[PDB]
This record gives C-alpha cells, structure tokens and sequence, in this order.
C-alpha cells in the first residue's frame, strides 16, 4: 500500500492547547481524492526546524512516504520555518507548487503574497507545503494534486488511482 | 421527546471536496459536543446549502462516516441580499431528554457571524 | 412522541419589515391556539417561503419574540405556477402526546385560501 | 422517539398527474413497507422536489389518501449538476419505538439508483 | 512613530549626476498611503553589494525599520545585484511579491520577465525590492502595499492606518 | 558574428539511441527568429550534473555564447538535474522565465507545476531551460524570446534583430 | 504682465496614486526650472487630462505640496486618434516679467515625445 | 499682475433655468466677497461643468448680468468617480495687486463640501 | 494687466486639414483686428473644440505660424444640445493696457451666430 | 509511375513558428524513411491542416529547406466534429518505380493517433 | 505516365454511414469502370466534399475496401452558392498507359447532373 | 514520371466572369509557357481558391478551353491572416521527362509578389 505523510506544524496543536483538525482536513481530502489502498502517516510537531527536518527526513527515507503533505508555519510569522525545513531536506525544488497556489488564492485575498509555500523531491519522495487555514486547505490540494499522480509515477513510485467524480488528475 | 441540533460552517468554494469536508467536520463536531455515542439516537438530519453552493450533496458526507442507517433530507435555503455566502446548515433531530438549554449548537469558521 | 403543528401567513410585499411583521403574528397565533406555555416544548421549527419572497430570513422573526434557544431551519417552497403568491408556512415539531386531530393549524390573511 | 422514514421516486415528466400518482404510490408504499396502521402515528412529513419538477404540490397527493389530519411541507431539493433528474423525495417522520436498522426506507422506479 | 525605509540603489544617483526621482517617488507614494505617523529614513548607495548589504542590515536592526524599501538594481545589467543583498540579508524569502509585480507588468511589458526583484524578512523586517524606472513604481507598490500592513501586523510590528481612498489593504 | 549555444540534455540521445528532434527544432525556431548572422553551437551531453555544469561554462566562458538554451531533464525525474547545474553556474537567477513558461503551459496541462525550469545569467551569458518535449519548445521558446534580444542588450552582447512576422521582440 | 508655463508628464496606470505622483513631479519640475521662490507668483494654474485618466483630480496633487492659496482648475483634453495616451497638461498663469524666450516648459517620461 | 478667483455652485438638475440662475448667484457672489466695481477688472473668466450638466451654456448667465465686454471660455470638467455631482465651477482672471492670501473664493450650496 | 481675447470658427467636417486651417485663418484675424506686432505680447493661449471634433489638436496649427515659444492649451467644449456644431474657440490671454471695449473679438464663418 | 508519401504531424498552438518547424521534421522524415536523394524525385508536394490552424503556409516550410523547385499547393482539411485536431496532412507525389508495399508513410507526434 | 479518374456522388444527408456506403460505391464503381485488378496501381487517392458534409471522412471508406497501403488525402470543396449540395468528389491518380479518352470518368445519383 | 507545375493569379472582384477569365489566361499561358501541344499530356489539373472567391469554380474555365477530357478538382485554401486575398492557385500534373529545373511556373497580375 502507497505510504502517505501528513505533518502538522503548530506549537499550540502538539501542545495540546488547540484542536487539530487542519491535519484532520487533509486525512479527509485524500480519503475522498483517493479509491487505491493508501496508509496514513500521521504526526503533529511544534514549529521548530530542527524538528521539521528531521521529521521530514525520517517520513521520506525510514518510513517510505511517496507524497508528504505538511501544513502550518508557512506565514511571515517569526515562528513559521516550514519552508526552510523544506529547502534543507529537499535536493530538488519545485518552484510551480507555491507559484500556483498562490495564483489561486490571489482571486480571494491579496493577502495571499504573504504565503511563502514551497514544494521539492527528497529521493523519490514529493513534499508539499499547506499553509495552516483549514478552509485554504482544500482548495490549495484541489489545484496542485491532479499533478501528483503523474510526479509519483516519474518517481517509480505507487499509481494511486483517484475518484474522478471528486478530482480528476492528468497522465 | 425530540431536541433539534444547528450546525452551521462555511466553505471558500463551491467543490464537491469543500463542501463534503466542512460538512463532515460540522457533523462530526455536533455530535462531540452533544456527547452522543450512537447513530442510532438520530430520528434525522436535515441539511440546507445557499444557492452559491450547487457542487454537492452534503447528505453524502454524513454517509462518509458511515449514517447510512440515518434518513437525510437536504433542501436549499433562502437567498437573502447581503447574507452570508456559501453557508452549509444542519438540523439534527435527537432522541434524548436533555433540556433545551443544555443542547449544543455548533457554528464553525466564518459561520460563527451568524 | 412529537406532533407537528403548520402554519401560513401571506405578505402584501417582499419588504423585511413585513415578512417578520406576518411571522411573529403568525408564530404567536400558533402557539396560543395550542396552548403552549413555553418555548422549551418545541422540538424544533421549519419554514419555507415562496420564490417572491427573498427580502428576509421568518427566522428571524422568531428570535424577535425570544425563541433564542429554539433550533430554527429555513427552505425555499416549490415554485408552482398559478400557486398563491407571497407565502410563509411554518412547521412548528411539538413534543406533547395531544392526539393528532386535537392539533390546531393556523392559517392567516389571504393563506386561509390554502 | 421518532424514526424518520425516507422515500423516493421519479417521474418522466413534469405534469401533475404524473407527479401525483409518484408521490402516492411511493407514500402507500412507506406506510405498507413498515406496517403502519393510522396516520394518527406520523409526526409530520416532508418533500422536496428537484428544480426539474414544479407543475404540482406532492403535499397535494397526500390529501388524495385521506392525510388531512398530517402536517405537512415541501421544499426544494439542491439542484446539483448532473445528479439524477426528476426527483421526489419524501421524509416521513414516525413516532415509534422501531430500531433504527428494522425502519424500511423505500427506493422506486429509477430513484432506485440513488 | 513606525520608521519606513527608503534606499536608492544607483551608482549615478549616489555619484550626484542624476536626480533620485525614483526614491521621491516611493517617500511621495507612502505620503498618499498612510494617516498613521511615521519616519522616512533614507538614502542613496551605488551598486556596490557590500554596501547595500551593509545599509540593509543598519536600517533593519540599528535603526529598526518594520518596512524597507529599495529601488534599482534589479535588472540583468552587470551591476544590478539588489536582490542579491537582499537574499543575503534575509532569514526568510517572500517569492510572492516579485511574482506578482511581473504578473502585473506582463499585461504591459513583455520584458517583465527581465526583472528580478524579490522580497524577504530580516528579523521582523520586511524589505521589499522595487525597479529603477519611476513610472514603475507607483503600479508596483500599489500592487503589493495592500498586503504589508497585515504582513507587519504579523511581526508585531506597527499598526499602519491606511488612506482607503488611495489604497485598501486587507486584514 | 552572434554565437548562441544549444545544450541538448538526455541519457538516451547522448547514447545515440534516441534522436535529437529537441535539439534540432530549437535550430530550426532561431533559424526562423533571427535575420542577423549567428553561429550555432550545438552539443548533446547525458543527465550528469558535473557534465552539464562544465559544459555550459565551456560555452558562456570560453566559446562567448551570449545565449545559451538547453533542453531535457526539467522534470522531477531521478536523473533530472539541469535546473541544478544551471543555479550552480550562474551568480544571478532570473526567475521570471520560469514563472511565465509554466503560466502559458498551464492553460493546458495541470502537470505544468511540475516543469523545474529556470533561466540565469553567467557573466554576460544568458542561460535558459527549455522542456525536453519536442512539441513544448516552440511555445515555450515563443513566451520567453520576446524579451531575450532586450536582455543581451543590457549586457552590452551582440544586437540580434528579429523577422517580425515571426517573433516580435521589445524594445 | 504674465507669462504661461507649459508642463506635461505621462503615466503608466489610470490611478490615483499615479496621477497624484506624476502631477507633484511634474509641478515641483516647473517652480524649478523656472527659479519661482513663492507661490503667490502664481496667478492661476490650469490642468488637462486625456480621457483615459479619470481616476483622480491632479488639482489634488498641487494641494499636496501646499498650493491651498492658488487657484486651481481642471479639465479635459481632446481626444485625438493616435495621440499620446495617459497625458497631465498644465498650464501654469505666472506673474513674471521674464521674456517669453526665458520661461522654461517642462515635458517629462513619455510626454517628452510632445 | 493677475489673481485668479475660485467659485463652485451645485445644482439639483440638468435644466437650463437651475444652471443659468446658480451661475448668476454665484458670479454676483465673487464679485462683491472681493469688493469689484468693474468688470473692466476681468482679465477673462473660465468656466467647467460636470459631465452630468449639458444643457445649457454657464457663460449665457454671465451675460445676463451684462458681461459683454469680458471674454468668456467653458470646458468639461473631469469626471471622477465618487466625485461631486452637478458642479459648475468658475475661474476668474482678475487684474487686481491684492495679495494672493486677501483673495477671496466662494464655493456654494452642496459646493461648500469641496 | 491682461486682456482676454475670443474667437471661434466653424468648420464643415471633422479633418485635420480643416481643423488646423480653420484655426489659422481665426489666429491670424484676431492678431490682425487687435494690432499685435509680436508673438511676445501673448500670455498664453486657450482652445475649445466641440464633441464632434476629434481629429486634430487647434494649437498644431498655431505651431504652424511660429508660435513655438507661446503656451498653448486645449480642452473640449460643453456639448449643449441644439448647440452649433464643430466649432473652434479661442482665448488668447494678451499682455496690453487696451481697455475692455477696444479689444477687438473675432466670429468667423459660421460662428457669426454666436 | 509515380507513388503518394502520406505523412501527418500535430501541434500544439496555432503560431507560425510552430507550423513550419513541425513541418520541416515531418518534411524531413518523410524524405529520410525513403531514402530520397534528390527534391528532383519530387513531382509534386500537397498539404493539408485542419480548420484550427490559420497562422502559416506549410508550404512556406519546405521552401526553408530548399524545395523551390518543387511545386507545392496546399488546401483546407474536412472540419469532422470530434476529429484529432491541429493536424498538418503532406501528401508527396514521387517518381519512383518502388512497391506500394515498400513506400513508408510518417505519422508524428499525436497524429500516430491517426 | 498517369491518368486521373474523376468520380462523384451524393448523398441525402450529413451522416457517417451515408458518407461511407456513397463513397464505397463510388469508389468500387470507379474501379469497375475501368479494369482496375490491383490497389497497387493507384499512385494515390484525393476527395473533396461540399461544406455541408462535415460527420465523416471519406478516406475511412477507402479503407473499408482494403485501400490501406494506398495514399489518401482528403479537402474541402469551394462552397458555390445555388451548386449542388452534399457532393463527395474523387480524383485518383491511375499509373497507367491508357489514352485520356479511354479513362472512364463516374458520376452516381444526383451527382449525374454535374 | 510526372511534373507538377504551379500557378497562380489574382481577381479585383469576387464575380464569376472575373474568376473564369483570370483562370483561363493562367491556364493558357502556363501552356503555352512549357510548349504544351495537346492537353493529353495532362494526368490531372487541381485548383484552389481563397476563402475571398466564392461566386465560381475555376474548373468550368478550363472546360471553356475545351479540357473535358481532363480531369479537374478544386478545393478551398488556408486562410492565412494578412495573405495575399482573391489568389486563383493552379497545380496541374504533367507527364514529361522535363528536368525539375526547366519547368516553367506562371505567376500573374498581384500574384507576382507571391
Ligand atoms: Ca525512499
Ligand atoms: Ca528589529
Ligand atoms: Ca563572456
């Protein structure tokens, strides 16, 4: 079964204060993007790079995951390094991941430049940057993930076959 | 002996994901709150969406975390000028002699103005 | 153990002013015909209005007479042609166990028609 | 204690004879499924129609077999795109101690698909 | 009173040949935008990246600007290395500012593509990269500026009130 | 006379296994696009960053390639690294190339935002990734070269003029 | 005994941020060029726009930098077929007894093709 | 050695009567608010009126009150957004050695808001 | 001390060869009526044209007998309904001590009916 | 004695650069896969392209690899609905004594859909 | 050394099975006519049709009788108005010796009348 | 062995008597250009026509010269933008020995600049 990471940056979520349901989003999305076998791997982490890193790295290389989607501490926030943690985990950048995201989100809020999303390949493993609203998440997986599919199978990775129905994704 | 539950959240976007998801969340919250363990408790639920929101039945959600022993109806609310867009409400019927004062309605995100 | 209780009021215009105007006077009559002594009897209460009436939320109008801990639902009526113009109904669900012919529906102004 | 029942039917097309005849055959087909004996045991019921169907009330079928005594209410349904046309749908609330999972919901003609 | 950073980055301009009316321009611009009181700081540097480094780095943590704004050297000229000191000076990049000042000069310029303005955070410091040209200028900041007041309300940074007629921004 | 480099990037081709029509149409589009003389410089090298790093010094350095235009090994593929060996070579990025080709793709394809390609400059050589896709190269060629003749201006490199009936460049 | 001074600037946007900016420039270039230490020199001034500048009154701009006690008026320029585009004209009334071939015109960005 | 007078009027309508009489009103404002005795004082007088205003000539009132003698010019004003409405605006060229801040303008009715 | 000076002409079409001769003809008439012996006496120069005048700028004509180092300025005239037609208009702002009623002003062709 | 070459090729967008280089390979194919020396075979080349591509003459391709001497003539392709788009279609007449069986016809990109 | 055949035929509407059926007859008609035995001595096939015929290709009914090693090419014919409609035109180019008068030429049904 | 040779030559005017005699001089002229003695030369000639030249075929032209017993077929041309309009093109297919290099081709009227 495709191993699928889903990482939550938020020091008030691990810290139990506040509820999690950003990461909760995103299990949901996939349960209904996806109709092939898939197994959820799941943690929450403060907003600590150090942490994120190696997080990352212990998803992508020890756990297996073909896709990681993370979400929170991608604002301008003092605190948000989700982006770095990213660019220093990943050998290869993909630019057209923020870029598009963004453009999306620009038709709502002009707000939307202060987002500072990113997305690169560890091995063959695809990290992806969620910002942390749990409203802007579906949108921003419903604009980049019918190009998922296709970057996977580049990679050797799993063909994970999707509800057309809910997302239609291009080969 | 019937207690009606509201739920009430908004979605960005008229998508079939967006609205199954805000659906599933509100659902799932009213429920958490209420301190109910069973569908079973359920005589119904009742479901309304704005007309900017065509995309989906929500009804399909609530089926998402298994309710299908449960009747849904889904109907479409008033159009009012100037009212809250995008809004997906609920009407839970609940079997339990808890006082109306004691039940808990939920309004999530933007839905909170409400 | 649940008894539903309909009503129906007709408005002369789609102003705010006159669709919770009708409806206060319409949810009050309801409630006295029946003789319900507080609000914590109602389950619940649906309304519909017709498409020509698109100025207002009826629910409002019961919160304007302290229904605040009653769960209230709007919808939009089928769009009948040649059907009376300008209609709010109401579905007030009444926890009692009064027999279903001892139930007293209220039907206002032009409504009466229906 | 309320069960909800749900039903639903479709037509060919929007006239109301045929709208009617759905509506009553799908209505004497709930009770029968559950064993209803009297009307006196419905709570209320509640239709909705897809916007595909506006020629006649359903509400109006339901008078045609005697349900005078039963509150009742229409709304319309969702009009999503692509979703089966020609649609009614029924929610018959039932004041019984019958388990949720022994209720018998009643699917007809090509609603069967639903 | 906030302080606002302004720096010309030109070597004509600081060499006392040309008129700095691309840094009047910006001081002109901020005039219109805000009612809130606040304190230009500026100054005129050559195209040295030591230098704009340098100025950066005073402006940020000496002089404790919540906004700076610089203006020059953003082109493919041998010289133009203003994004470069600002990459340097940065902790954190904001890709989407210079992605929609090109988004928005396509629509007139198909040398848009030319320019290579960026912006990033140094501490709670947003710097903000703006072309030469002083026609530019005004478009450029009218395109972003909507966003920095809630991307400083994000840093714990001043509470700038804006002129609605002139400009709206988004919180 | 101009001398312009054609870098084609492929395993296979670089074998002799698979032709280069990449490659060959990138010739034939600047055969179409220029009316001034110009020398082709034309090599195919497999996806090996160290190759492609010295190759495309080679030509910026020692053969004065005022243009230089690859092809191949943009995608998120395990061999894919010439984006790398480009940000690697160059001292200034210019990530405005990158953003339009993928904004004019994504009319089309959804798997556009997984196209890495960037452009940079090398001293007084402008370096640009095309997509390995023979179809692509034209309307990828077709957004970014109205903008390039202006570019080799501003790096005091050679006036190349343009048939106006195919590509109109701005000035 | 006044002498006129012509200006004109151009912009690249219908803005009021633009207009505003680009008529200052334009405005603090003339007293320049010209060697005007008051603004009670100043009779009058007068302002054209092209019609596709209506976002903003370049008056507006001369109040900015303290022209309160100036008269100010504006219109609108003709629009030629094919003539520059986005152009602010003034036309500053300047008491003076310079010579006609002493006053300095001022044409700025694009107007410099005037 | 000239000074410029500034004056504005609204009016509530397009019509010839309501532009001629406000022009009049306030040309025989400016006149005695500056103490003029002569219109052989007027170097000239300009006018502009909003684009909302087009049926009638603001010079024909100027002339109603017998300034033959004194040249007169009218233009559009520019049309903002959000601007005032229905303005006719005057500038007159005044041959006078009063001090630029002894000059007095008149703006009148909903014209006193610019 | 400055003395306005008004013309105006009309033409038959709206062409840049009538316009800019029209305006030479009404330019070189009033220098001739009012005795000007140099283009240094003018102040300035103001220009009105017509809405159904758009082919070409009147002060090109003025350009057109050396009047380089003279302020020129147009704008569009009111477009009064039943008003005449393509019409050229002209205020030359003279540097004299002429008195008002020796001022000689200048209607041409059609423009006699003004 | 003379055998048709058929070949196809698509492209991406309707722009002249695209057309004729995707012509050039095809062209170029087609000649190689035969093993044609001499343009001198060529008594004739026919082109074709779907009713989506206006931008350029095929034929303006050949002459860009020297074809001059060859005739070429090129017309519309039949608009079926549903049909792969953007085609360019070659039909080359040449003067060869070679099999049918043994002629190789070129098909590129998604025209091997064809 | 070849010969053309030309042929033609009509059809009564724009549908593929027409299209075809007319074609093949034509086609196998045309070969017939004039002794053809082999596909090999077709250098190559070209049809027109009018711009009423769009559902189908006629080449795809060549290769219904085994016409695939034969090359195909297919345009669309001049729309003359008042000229026959929904005509399928065919010119195949026969290697051949056969004298110009003794090539037979095939026109089926309405087509007779060309 | 067969020669293509090419024709071509413009109309001022989309009239049938213009579209016949324009391709009957280019017909005869490109006969008598390559020494043509007798039209059984001719495997076949093909015409087309700019979308600009609907009134006529330009085949009824040559049956005018009397080539009844040669095969013709007209088809429509791409219609580029910005192309030379109301071009006739000619390919007629020759049988001859002649060297590629010593075919004459025929280009008249504004047909030359092709
Ligand atoms: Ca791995
Ligand atoms: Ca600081
Ligand atoms: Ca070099």
């Amino acid at each position: 079964k495709a191993k699928i990471g889903i990482v939550t940056v938020s020091d008030r979520a691990s810290a139990g204060i506040t509820a999690d349901i950003s990461g909760k989003a995103i299990i949901l999305a996939l349960n209904l993007y996806l109709t092939s076998e898939w197994e959820p791997i799941y943690q929450v982490i403060p907003d600590e790079q150090d942490v994120i890193e190696t997080t990352l790295i212990k998803m992508a290389d020890e756990q297996d995951c073909c896709l990681i989607v993370t979400t929170g501490g991608t604002g301008p926030a003092k605190r948000d390094v989700t982006p770095e943690a990213t660019e220093a985990v990943c050998d290869r950048m993909m630019p057209g991941f923020g870029e598009l995201m963004r453009a999306e989100s620009l038709k709502e809020v002009p707000t939307a430049i202060l987002s500072r999303q990113t997305a690169g390949l560890r091995g063959d493993s695809l990290i992806v940057n969620l910002p942390g609203d749990p409203a802007s998440i579906s949108d921003c997986l419903l604009a980049v993930f019918p190009a998922i599919p296709y970057c996977i199978d580049l990679m050797e990775g799993p063909y994970l076959e999707c509800n057309e129905a809910m997302i239609k994704p291009f080969r | 002996m019937v207690r009606g539950i509201r739920g009430a959240i908004t979605v960005n976007s008229d998508t079939p994901t967006s609205i199954i998801i805000a659906t599933i969340l509100l659902l799932e919250k009213m429920l958490e709150a209420n301190g109910i363990q069973s569908y079973e408790e359920l005589a119904a639920v009742i479901f309304t969406v704005t007309e900017d929101l065509t995309s989906a039945f929500p009804a399909e959600a609530a089926r998402q975390i298994g309710m299908h022993r449960v009747p849904l109806l889904s109907a479409r609310e008033v159009p009012v000028p100037g009212s809250l867009p995008r809004v997906i409400r609920v009407l839970a019927l609940w079997n339990t002699d808890t006082p109306q004062d004691r039940v808990r309605h939920v309004y999530l995100s933007e839905a909170v103005r409400l």
